[PDB]
């Protein structure tokens, strides 16, 4: 009667299932794709069933087709999600850390700056924006306004 | 754009606005600054400056 | 939708993946799939906390690519807000490479000199006069020392090849861009993003409408943006008998224009007004057919 | 599209999808986990019920004939509501008709003519004279039948030509005129012209009337379509 055991009448035996049926890369990457929301799958429960997972998943990680969440204690993955875009990693950290360095000018005051140097900008300042006798008849007469 | 009516609050400027109670906020500090760099040469000259 | 929505969407999860860490990648392209998101919604979707999804909202709050929207419902909503995303991008990725080919240009003018012990850096021009009065060394204004000549030589080289890496790695973004200013961009809005709202919750405590306030001249920093068919098939016998009702129509129409009857006859006289073949058939058919055999909840609605 | 979108059932927030490919048109609801699944066919249907324009509330709802089965559902977005109202309108109002209908409901010769028998039972049926003497002269009296129209050719001749003749071609689609309800009429002689002038809409009217839905829902439908304007 349970439902996390599943009844096999060819033989007659109880086998334990899994909350999601994944026992090669394939389906996991078919698996990931299906879902509707962006609810990673806990690797809590993706490790029960599947006796190598995180060998699997961190070969797909270096592949660039699924995202991996790590705790932070020591390199261990949690929850996943599809890599909808491109390769995980293609810029070196010499221009992430030059990303941090740039500060953007005041909002406002951006779109003026890209027409200045030519570039056009697809945006506005704020300050454009422009906020825009008889009574024996009563109860017979339908208000024929108009037409 | 309708105006706000300015009170001073502490070491704040809070502006009330009436409907067509009247809606209240703070108007940060950011917001006044952004607002005194548009205004144009001329005009705040007028004004003394 | 668009096709360029797709376009923005590519730009935009680029972005993001090379320039920004990974938990980054999570949270902005969630939104993406998705539409406009409460913050008890993306924790849950994401399970991270607030300690750990502060600092991404914060960074990429700063850096325009993800919009907040606060209302009383006080609320806080994420979204994206395609204008300005575009903007950002197309800034920083100008000031990225103007500060990359800035940096080339500055280090291809001569290294030098620094002092050792005050580490004060003197410029060629500066150098010059302080060098000693037999011409053979410079000695520092402060420290009365021997200059050492500035380690910025070799670096000439390095900085070209950066730039030539990260034009290459970059060129998707700017092949977007291009494609982006070609079509034209139309700016969403809370209520415009509302239209394309995937529940991240069957039971979200959220309620993801907007119910603006009556009569408000308020006005919040940047919470404003720039029949039926019937026929009638006639099928053998309904010409006839709609030919008979325009007949009986027709003979309405006379009615209604006859005079009465006084108007008739000059009403004087009178006085004055006050107070079988179906067997033969059966027959027949018998006949032919030997002749053949010879041959051979309670609330306001609408009605609409 | 407008065949999908977001709603909200029973206090639980799902996908509202408009499957039209399967006929009849059926309204499916499906939770966003997909736990829950409700359907409910347009046909079933009789008028559809939407809360106004200047209430907050959004619930859309389809009474069904007959306490008549009542589904409710809400939007979020008012212009979502209105495209998802104006597609249902279309389906509600053609099923609405197709109900309302369905409640409301050479040979010329002197040897072919003595020899078309199904013609000299044709005009013997309809004219009362002739039959008086065919009776007499043909049953009891056994002349043969040959021999009694050798002396009516010119009879036989007259009737078999009065329906063995067809009106010319012509522009027949300039002449329906569509003339909220508008209302066009058609008749068979149409319908038939319709087919010779183009071989298109007879491929489609053969291959479908019997095999989906009833010839009025076509001509309904072919109407409507983008075809008819081409
Ligand atoms: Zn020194």
């Amino acid at each position: 009667k349970l439902d996390r055991i599943e009844f096999d009448p060819k033989k007659g035996t109880f086998k334990y299932l899994s909350t999601y049926d994944v026992h090669s890369p394939s389906e996991l990457l078919k698996l990931l794709r299906s879902q509707v929301t962006f609810k990673g799958i806990s690797c809590k429960d993706l490790k029960d069933g599947w006796p190598q997972c995180d060998e699997t998943i961190n070969q797909l990680e270096e592949d660039s087709k699924i995202l991996v969440l790590r705790t932070k204690k020591d390199k261990t993955p949690r929850y996943v999600w599809y890599n909808s875009g491109g390769n995980l990693k293609c810029i070196d950290e010499e221009f992430v850390k030059m990303w941090e360095n740039v500060q953007l000018p005041q909002f406002a005051e951006l779109p003026r700056k890209l027409q200045d140097l030519g570039l056009k900008p697809a945006s506005v300042d704020p300050a454009t924006i422009k906020r825009q006798t008889n009574t024996h008849m009563t109860g017979i007469l339908k208000d024929y306004s108009h037409r | 754009n309708t105006q706000p009516t300015i009170r001073k609050d502490g070491l704040k400027l809070v502006g009330s606005w009436k409907k067509d109670e009247p809606e209240l906020r703070v108007l940060s500090t950011e917001e006044i600054l952004n607002i005194f760099k548009h205004i144009s040469v001329k005009d705040f000259t007028s004004l003394g400056f | 939708d668009r096709p360029i929505d797709d376009i923005v969407k590519n730009l935009l999860k680029f972005v993001v993946r090379g320039f920004y860490g990974g938990s980054f990648v999570l949270v902005l392209d969630a939104i993406l799939f998705h539409s406009v998101l409460a913050e008890d919604d993306l924790k849950q979707l994401l399970s991270i906390n607030k300690t750990e999804l502060g600092p991404l909202i914060a960074r990429l709050r700063s850096d325009r690519l993800i919009s907040i929207h606060k209302q009383r419902e006080e609320r806080v909503y994420y979204y994206v807000k395609y204008p300005h995303a575009i903007d950002a991008i197309k800034w920083k990725v100008h000031q990225v490479v103007q500060r990359l080919k800035d940096d080339l240009d500055k280090n291809s003018e001569p290294n030098g000199y620094m002092c050792p012990i005050c580490l004060t850096k003197y410029t060629q021009l500066e150098a010059v006069q302080l060098l000693n009065f037999d011409r053979t060394e410079f000695l520092c204004s402060l420290c009365d020392e021997p200059l050492v000549e500035d380690d910025s030589g070799k670096k000439n080289k390095e900085k070209q090849d950066k730039l030539n890496r990260l034009m290459d790695q970059i060129q998707p973004i700017i092949d977007s861009l291009k494609k982006i200013d070609d079509s034209r961009i139309e700016e969403n809005t809370f209520e415009i993003a509302l239209a394309r709202l995937i529940p991240p919750q069957n039971q979200s405590h959220a309620a993801y409408t907007y119910n603006p306030k009556k009569g408000s001249t308020m006005f919040r920093p940047g919470d404003s943006a720039p029949a039926t068919l019937h026929i009638n098939i006639t099928t053998a016998s309904d010409e006839v008998a709609q030919r008979e009702l325009q007949e009986r129509q027709a003979e309405e129409k006379r009615k209604q224009n006859a005079v009465p009857e006084w108007h008739k006859q000059s009403t004087i006289g009178k006085t004055a007004l006050g107070r079988e073949e179906r067997e033969n058939e059966k027959t027949l058919n018998d006949y032919y057919a030997a002749l053949a055999k010879k041959q051979a909840l309670e609330d306001e609605f609408e009605d609409v | 599209m407008s065949h999908s979108g977001a709603a909200i059932f029973e206090k639980v927030s799902g996908i509202i999808a408009i499957n039209e490919d399967v006929s009849p048109a059926e309204l499916t609801w499906r939770s966003t986990d997909g736990d829950k699944v409700h359907t409910v066919v347009l046909s079933t249907i009789d008028k559809l019920q939407a809360t106004p324009a200047s209430s907050e509330k959004m619930m859309l709802r389809l009474i069904g004939k007959v306490k008549p089965q009542r589904h409710m559902f809400s939007f979020n977005n008012r212009t979502v509501m209105d495209n998802i109202k104006m597609t249902l309108q279309q389906i509600i109002s053609r099923y609405k008709d197709a109900d309302i209908y369905e409640e409301k409901r050479d040979s010329l010769s002197k040897e072919k003519l003595l020899t078309n028998l199904k013609l000299q039972q044709s005009l013997l049926k309809g004219n009362k004279v002739l039959m008086k003497v065919f009776q007499e002269t043909v049953i009891n009296a056994g002349l043969p039948p040959s021999e009694f129209w050798s002396t009516r050719i010119p009879l036989l001749r007259a009737f078999a030509l009065s329906t063995s003749q067809k009106v010319g071609p012509y522009n027949v689609l300039s002449t329906i005129k569509p003339v909220n309800k508008v209302n066009v009429n058609l008749s068979r002689e149409k319908i038939l012209n319709i087919f010779e002038n183009y071989p298109i809409v007879k491929k489609a009217y053969t291959d479908n009337v019997p095999k989906n839905f009833k010839e009025p829902e076509f001509w309904a439908r072919f109407f409507s379509s983008k075809l008819f304007r081409k």
